[PDB]
RNA sequence: CAUAUUAUUAUCUUAUUAUUUAUAUAAUAUUUUUUAAUAAAUAUUAUUAAUUUAUAUUUAUUUAUAUCAGAAAUA
RNA sequence: UAAGAAUAUGAUGUUGGUUCAGAUUAAGCGCUAAAUAAGGACAUGACACAUGCGAAUCAUACGUUUAUUAUUGAGAUAAUAAAUAUGUGGUGUAAACGUGAGUAAUUUUAUUAGGAAUUAAUGAACUAUAGAAUAAGCUAAAUACUUAAUAUUAUAUAAAAAUAAUUUAUAUAAUAAAAAGGAUAUAUAUAUAUAUAUUUAUCUAUAGUCAAGCCAAUAAUGGUUUAGGUAGUAGGUUUAUUAAGAGUUAAACCUAGCCAACGAUCCAUAAUCGAUAAUGAAAGUUAGAACGAUCACGUUGACUCUGAAAUAUAGUCAAUA
């Protein structure tokens, strides 16, 4: 028997599902699109070179 | 994984639930060019107290339990201590028992001495009853009385050389005329020398 | 024999802080019972403001413990 | 890729110390000294410090103040120009820089392809997506402060197995915890509101980055002419506190342990280390100035707030000047 506070086995490895790492990290626009202004522009290059890096 | 050692149980009873564990791994000491054993004793956590002196246990890493309490007897890998316990225990009964059985026979033996010869043969053989010959029931005749031990033993070792010299001259002579060794192998059912002493020492 | 620094305490003193009992016609908000000056329509009815009252949050007061640091003694 | 030499002895061989030949420096000193390129520079008093600088910035947060035009009659409001940070606000100073006093391991350093308590409904500040951004009160006003509105864990049911626990899914319970507006355009209507947008801000949630807290194993100077040390001491069981284990700190109860001649405890001394420097044939030895890594401190001591993280170069109290 382990000791009273302890846990008898090492923690459970946690393994990667890199879809879902994706999924969550990096989402893609759900909305269609907005497309207006210049700044929004600029952000929206940056964000897809982001996700695709 | 979690660090792991293997050590023998050095000191237990003294703690709640702790147990002293000496474990040893090998260091190169470059200073004189030698793989040598590093000692160490670890206070070790034992939960259901299972551990005795002399145990070989296995102790794995733990959460911090006390201030140098670090690992907890994970398995026992041999049990000497519990065995140590379990004779000590045995013994107190064991020995008692014949001991006060010898101590009876003792004074048996001393009772025969108390209550205990040449005159009895002198009226054993002049008589040959007058009241004494029944008296002496009561503890062709003369020799069987007059029966010493050395006697049976020399009749015993007579036998014994007898064996022994019997099983060794068949031995040597079924080994020397070998065509009748195969008919005994075959009467009976390099390694045929061994099976052949086998049947010849069965045989007397 | 004299000077100096460091540590310790069944000792004394102790800023500060944190806990800790107990006390406030002690305050500021909400709750009452009431007393005050305004309002409006036609005896008021409601508002703002004090009295008493009982829950929170603070301050003052102390009780107890610990505590920088000193003093005395010992090393 | 390992070399020896001089000096004993009347002479010899041997022991044996002393010294020398080589390299070097965080170097000083004596004498001397041309130019350029590069690398360094208080090792001592963490001794005391004159003077000047090293942390400001934002006016598109809120407030002020002027000048022209327009309408309104000393002023009021718009539009356009400006000035204002000695008023309220925000962000920025836990970093970097310097230093080596303390620190010999009770939290320090180094290493490991080490762990669990299975480290929190924590993001500090950028990504990627989503959703929000509501009322009063208080200040002169507000993106300042208050109050209020709205937005993982524990149970139970099963499932499995990386199993004598964890993980998974579900259903509840509470989670239940916020905010912020400014600058420009226009579009409506009746300067007033409003509706959109373009800007840059605010809040919340998930994941990712960057990061924090704790523990183990091994190693880390001299003196035992310091030999016994230790009573929270060693261990057990609870409670409190913590995100989190543990005599870590506080309280209670127990057991009588724990360390030590392979060196305890005590004392002294010292920041530590490298793919850094020196040296050597090499093992090693030395340094820890420079380059880099880690720690500690910012006149001395303790405590507290905020904060994810501080006994902070902050604040409080005391000491010293
Ligand atoms: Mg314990
Ligand atoms: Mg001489
Ligand atoms: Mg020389
Ligand atoms: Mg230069
Ligand atoms: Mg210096
Ligand atoms: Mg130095
Ligand atoms: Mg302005
Ligand atoms: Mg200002
Ligand atoms: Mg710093
Ligand atoms: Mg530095
Ligand atoms: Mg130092
Ligand atoms: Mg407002
Ligand atoms: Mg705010
Ligand atoms: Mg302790
Ligand atoms: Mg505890
Ligand atoms: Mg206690
Ligand atoms: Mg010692
Ligand atoms: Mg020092
Ligand atoms: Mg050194
Ligand atoms: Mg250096
Ligand atoms: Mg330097
Ligand atoms: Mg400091
Ligand atoms: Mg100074
Ligand atoms: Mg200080």
């Amino acid at each position: 028997k382990h000791p009273k506070g302890s846990h008898r086995l090492s923690p459970k490895v946690n393994f990667i599902d890199v879809d879902n790492l994706i999924a969550k990290t990096v989402a893609e626009p759900q909305s269609i699109k907005s497309s207006n202004g210049s700044a929004q522009k600029v952000r929206l290059q940056k964000a897809e070179l982001r996700r695709k890096f | 994984a979690r660090q792991n050692f293997l050590g023998l149980v050095v000191s237990q009873g003294k703690m709640q639930k702790t147990v002293k564990v000496r474990v040893e791994t090998k260091v190169f000491n470059k200073k004189i060019n030698k793989e040598l054993f590093h000692r160490r004793d670890y206070l070790v956590h034992d939960e259901g107290e299972i551990s005795r002196e002399g145990d070989l246990v296995r102790i794995e890493a733990t959460r911090p339990l006390s201030k140098r309490k670090f690992f907890a007897i994970a398995e026992i890998i041999r049990n000497k201590g519990q065995q140590f316990a379990l004779y000590e225990s045995e013994a107190q009964l064991s020995v008692a028992k014949e001991e006060a059985q010898k101590a009876k026979e003792f004074l048996d033996k001393r009772s025969v001495r108390e209550n205990k010869l040449l005159r009895d043969i002198r009226t054993i053989q002049d008589a040959l009853t007058p009241k004494e010959l029944l008296e002496i029931k009561q503890r062709e005749t003369v020799r069987q009385l007059l029966q010493l031990d050395i006697s049976g033993l020399e009749v015993n070792l007579e036998k014994q050389r007898s064996l022994i010299d019997r099983i060794q001259t068949r031995l040597s002579e079924l080994l020397s005329n070998d065509l009748k060794c195969d008919q005994f192998l075959k009467d009976h059912g390099n390694i045929k020398k061994n099976l052949l002493r086998k049947h010849v020492m069965m045989d007397m």
